């Protein structure tokens, strides 16, 4: 919606800059904030039904590494 | 005068006709004898003299196969990547380390 | 001389071809020997009458598919032997001699 | 008169084996009556789902008989079940009849 | 013992519900057999993660209901849900 | 038995990289495909051999095979689950 712009051009570039990339095409920043989107409803909708699981209505970030071990990738700090 | 010249199917013609022809078969490419082989030599120094089910060369061949031409078609994508058509060792390459274990 | 499975070199236009002998012809028993036995000709073996007067050799053209294989008499077949050899390489200097005219030809075209 | 839980629920698949194989899998503590019920129900969907697409894949074939062929046509022309069996590869399947297009011909 | 036990009848009597004309072979019905052991396997472990996560203590209906739509993709997932509520209450309503 | 690896000849990795629905193939390739199996074989038959000790058994079984597939992420169909 208005927040899936608020992933700025910078801030793709800094992301870009972090993974070692030099130079990026105009036509980078708008179908990688897709791809960010469809990977978001992809871990927030296995997160989310671990949550109402529980009986509850606040997601956790427990949940969250939770359904990041469902999907595969593990965090740490995050709880877990 | 006239000299004749053979009937020979263009370079790419008999290619993708038998693309079409081993797209539709099932059968396993690979010949099961050389690849039983290729397994008891492997299996040596891990432990020596095991014997084998009479279904596990099958299901390892046949497993091969399918890593392999799996492989294929993500080779074949990277070499059109570089606008070619021809693959390279480096297309596997990539293949190998973008699925994380080169 | 010519033998059956032996070497042969054959005219095919104007040139020189090696070929198989698989079948030797006799006109005057109406007769063939094959390699795999006498046997007359079948349903769908025919000989072209220009030759089947003389006697003829069924041949396999080497390099070349069966489609390619025919009867031959002694107007179209020799021996496999030196002679025949040079005078084939002879006329493969000819058709090179052609190719070149060719090439001398489409090279004025392009002028 | 003994009569099984599957007719009880209305379904082919049978939930007395897969309650013994719950409760031997050791999921959990205790296994509940209805668990094993959804597990048949969602089982025989999915057995079934891929059947009828084997079906479909064996009329388009024109077969009286299901070849793995095509269940791996059924898997494999359906998305959904490309990214559930996407990481499965099946026996004697073969793989879609694609050619990318700059290998055609001009 | 020789008992060796798979979902071969089963699979057979809902193919016939489906298709009451059409065969099967052996090593296809393999592929079948092991297919529903495997994802048998995944929903049922999923279940027993929940179950663990929530401090729980029984694979009730529920989980393998979280579960089939935690793993199996959405389109066959909805149909998969309302397949077992409504099996589950029939179960319930035949007791 | 030693360097079976050839036993593969490049007529089979053709025909299998044609499965692929590749046209071209560098001639370099029959080494490094063969490798990408080589090393692929060894960690499956290493899983497989580990099954095998582990479970008494002297022979090495399909069941093993298929069980080993399950556990890299390359598990296969058609032979038990």
């Amino acid at each position: 919606r208005d927040n899936i712009q608020g992933i700025t051009k910078p801030a793709i570039r800094r992301l870009a800059r972090r993974g070692g990339v030099k130079r990026i095409s105009g036509l980078i920043y708008e179908e990688t904030r897709g791809v960010l989107k469809v990977f978001l409803e992809n871990v927030i909708r296995d997160a989310v039904t671990y949550t109402e699981h529980a009986k509850r209505k606040t997601v956790t970030a427990m949940d969250v590494v939770y359904a990041l071990k469902r999907q595969g990738r593990t965090l740490y700090g995050f709880g877990g | 005068g006239g000299v004749k010249k053979p009937h020979r199917y263009r370079p790419g013609t008999v290619a993708l006709r038998e693309i079409r022809r081993y797209q539709k078969s099932t059968e396993l490419l690979i010949r099961k004898l050389p690849f039983q082989r290729l397994v008891r030599e492997i299996a040596q120094d891990f432990k020596t003299d095991l014997r084998f089910q009479s279904s596990a060369v099958m299901a390892l061949q046949e497993a091969s196969e399918a890593y392999l031409v799996a492989l294929f078609e993500d080779t074949n994508l990277a070499a059109i990547h570089a606008k070619r058509v021809t693959i390279m060792p480096k297309d596997i390459q990539l293949a190998r380390r973008i699925r994380g274990e080169r | 001389e010519f033998a059956l499975g032996g070497r042969c070199l054959a005219f095919h236009g104007p040139l020189m071809y090696e070929a198989k002998i698989l079948k030797i012809w006799d006109p005057s028993s109406k007769m063939y020997t094959s390699i795999p036995k006498p046997q007359k000709l079948g349903e769908d073996e025919s000989i072209p009458e220009e030759i089947i007067n003389g006697k003829c050799f069924f041949i396999h053209y080497q390099g070349w598919k069966s489609s390619w294989d025919e009867w031959v008499g002694y107007d179209r077949i020799r021996a496999y032997n030196e002679e025949n050899i040079a005078m084939k390489k002879r006329l493969a200097n000819e058709a090179k001699e052609a190719k070149k005219s060719l090439l001398e030809q489409q090279k004025k075209k392009k002028l | 008169k003994a009569k099984t839980r599957s007719s009880r629920a209305g379904l082919q698949f049978p939930v007395g084996r897969v309650h013994r194989l719950l409760r031997k899998g050791n999921y959990a503590e205790r296994v509940g009556a209805g668990a094993p019920v959804y597990l048949a129900a969602v089982l025989e969907y999915l057995t079934a789902e891929i059947l009828e697409l084997a079906g479909n894949a064996a009329r388009d074939n024109k077969k009286t008989r299901i070849i793995p062929r095509h269940l791996q046509l059924a898997v494999r022309n359906d998305e959904e079940l490309n990214k559930l069996l996407g990481r499965v590869t099946i026996a004697q399947g073969g793989v879609l009849p694609n050619i990318q297009s700059v290998l055609l011909p001009k | 013992k020789t008992r060796k036990e798979s979902y071969a009848i089963y699979v057979y009597k809902v193919l016939k519900q489906v298709h009451p004309d059409t065969g099967i072979s052996s090593k296809a019905m393999s592929i079948m057999n092991s297919f529903v052991n495997d994802v048998f396997e995944r929903i049922a472990g999923e279940a027993s993660r929940l179950a663990h996560y929530n401090k729980r203590s029984t694979i009730t209906s529920r989980e393998i209901q979280t579960a089939v739509r935690l793993l199996l993709p959405g389109e066959l997932a909805k149909h998969a849900v309302s397949e077992g509520t409504k099996a589950v209450t029939k179960y319930t309503s035949a007791k």
